[PDB]
């Protein structure tokens, strides 16, 4: 079990871990998290109490460093950081563990909800689309845009998601137009599958990672990319199999955790109500059908 | 964006633009079977392309051949238009191609778009405008061609015939309009008007009678009773 020790929390600040969250006081005596379960990835983030304008947090994986977080009051937020010393932090973490400073990753054991969002995304994907190469973790925020809005300004500082779009010239073949608009199977499993993620783990895991970015940090282009992927499967008549039983596990567990109040922005029901109801797989996700239905029925 | 009342004069500027109208591209008889279903038989169509600036008219023939075997015929048809504009447009020198096209029914902006991604630069728009370019096969000479086709095929009017010579692309869009606005509301009547007076001629080269200026006025205020009058007899006014 990992541990992300905090220097100190000179600002009021809600603290996010996955999908988890819990307040901390201006000074208080708080010197960070525990127990954090290793195997996945993770996401630590922060709302201060005085601006609630700019979730902003960090994708990291605690078998890739040693990770702290210090307060740095010039840039205004919480760092995180590496320690190279491994004594010196795990003194450090030894000494906090001692005095009982930190929190613990509350963990439920029946609970499979965080490897349920997180199966397919890993720490070396993230960081070729979040990119900032001398860093082992990866900042996120609000308002970054993806590289596709900026084609629609800063590109060090965008999330390079993967460019979708359906009126495209990589989407539809010279006299194919009809056929491959209203049926995205080559777009789907020729373009994307087999020419660029390589595999449906690879699809999956930028659609888990967009979900959860526009859902801790309300992000709005990782709204547009989530949903842009579900659509292309859900357009497409021709899906392996497997991958549609599994987008369904997957999409079932993000709308499971999703906070009801944040449902008005962050379900576009143009994009469900076609993909359960008009769409080609509109019979093929039983449990996202009904997880969405008995929660949601406002949407639809 | 869309085109509407606001800015109808664009269509007269120096800007090549098409107008399309499918509305006769998919069209069917329903009759019944034998056995007291009912079924459809196709007739021959057109894709009604239309330079509002010179008159020019790209009458695409739409031959029954082309739904052979083929499914969801109603959606077929607008990607067929689609495929259709946009051979044309690659058909056409450069400096021939149209800035803008502008669809008459807002189903045929996705077909088309995706059709044209080659042309970024024709940019795709709808309309507000009830346009009454359905009422173009109520033409005669464009009823004949369509109905005698054997293959699909392009022919080539003016719809303005020579009145460019004496007003104005504004003023002959306006007159086609009127016309084709009678010609939709009651065809018998709009085209008793129309040829009536047996020395007004249509050369064999034109679509519309030879009037005179003053013919023109005459059969222009006939035209406008005319759907004032049906506008009443529909609505009882
Ligand atoms: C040269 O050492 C200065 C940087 N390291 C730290 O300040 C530190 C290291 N690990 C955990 C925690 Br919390 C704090
Ligand atoms: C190939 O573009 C770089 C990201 N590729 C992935 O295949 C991927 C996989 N998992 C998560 C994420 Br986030 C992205
Ligand atoms: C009134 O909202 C206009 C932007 N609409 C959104 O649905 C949205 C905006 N920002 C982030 C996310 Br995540 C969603």
């Amino acid at each position: 079990m990992n541990t992300v020790p905090f220097t100190s929390a000179p600002i009021e600040v809600t603290i996010g871990i996955d999908q988890y969250s819990f307040n901390v006081k201006e000074n208080q005596p708080f010197h960070g998290i525990k127990d954090i379960p290793i195997g996945h990835v993770h996401v630590i983030h922060f709302q201060h109490a005085d601006n609630s304008s700019m979730r902003y947090g960090y994708w990291f994986d605690c078998r890739m460093g040693n990770f702290y977080i210090q307060y740095d009051p010039k840039d205004g937020l919480y760092k995180m950081m590496e320690e190279r010393d491994g004594a010196k932090f795990e003194n450090i973490v030894h000494n906090f563990k001692e005095r009982q400073m930190m929190v613990s990753y509350p963990k439920i054991d029946e609970d499979d909800t965080w490897y349920n969002l997180t199966e397919f995304v890993q720490m070396d994907k993230i960081r070729k689309i979040v990119r900032k190469d001398e860093n082992q973790f990866s900042y996120v925020d609000s308002s970054m845009t993806t590289v596709q809005e900026n084609e629609l300004s800063d590109p060090a500082h965008s999330l390079n998601y993967t460019v979708i779009n359906f009126k495209s010239r990589e989407a539809i073949r010279p006299g194919h137009e009809m056929e491959d608009f209203l049926d995205k199977s080559y777009y789907l499993n020729t373009v994307m599958l087999q020419g660029i993620f390589k595999n449906s783990s690879n699809y999956f895991g930028e659609l888990q990672f967009a979900f959860l970015n526009a859902m801790f940090f309300g992000n709005y282009g990782s709204s547009l990319q989530w949903h842009a992927m579900i659509e292309l499967i859900c357009s497409s008549a021709t899906v392996p199999k497997h991958m549609l039983d599994k987008l369904d596990e997957i999409l079932y567990y993000q709308i499971k955790t999703l906070p009801e109040q944040y449902s008005d922005i962050l379900l576009n029901e143009r994009v469900w109500n076609i993909c359960l109801y008009s769409s080609f797989q509109k019979n093929s996700l039983h449990n996202t059908e009904k997880i969405m239905e008995n929660k949601y029925p406002e949407l639809l | 964006g869309a085109m509407n009342s606001s800015n109808y004069a664009e269509l007269f500027n120096n800007d090549i633009k098409l107008f399309v109208d499918d509305t006769n591209v998919y069209r069917v008889t329903v009759h019944k079977t034998f056995e007291g279903n009912v079924a459809t038989k196709a007739i021959n169509g057109c894709i009604f392309t239309l330079n509002p600036k010179t008159g020019h008219l790209f009458l695409k023939i739409i031959h029954t051949s082309v739904w052979a075997g083929q499914k969801r015929l109603s959606q077929l048809a607008k990607w067929k238009t689609a495929e259709e504009v946009s051979a044309l447009v690659r058909s056409l020198p450069k400096e021939e191609q149209p800035k803008q096209i502008i669809v008459t029914r807002k189903a045929m902006l996705d077909p088309l778009e995706v059709h044209m991604l080659d042309f970024p630069n024709i940019a795709i728009r709808p309309t507000e405008l009830r346009l009454p370019f359905s009422a173009a096969m109520s033409i005669d000479k464009l009823s004949d061609v369509v109905m005698k086709a054997t293959e699909p095929q392009m022919v080539l009017f003016n719809i303005y015939d020579d009145w460019l010579d004496r007003i104005s692309s504004y003023t002959a869009f306006s007159r086609l309009t009127l016309l084709l606005r009678a010609l939709k509301t009651n065809e018998e009547s709009a085209k008793m008007i129309l040829l009536s007076d047996p020395t007004i001629t249509i050369k064999s080269y034109h679509l519309w009678p030879s009037f005179t200026d003053e013919q023109w006025i005459t059969i222009e205020s006939q035209m406008r009773d005319l759907i004032l009058t049906e506008y009443g007899r529909k609505y009882n006014v």
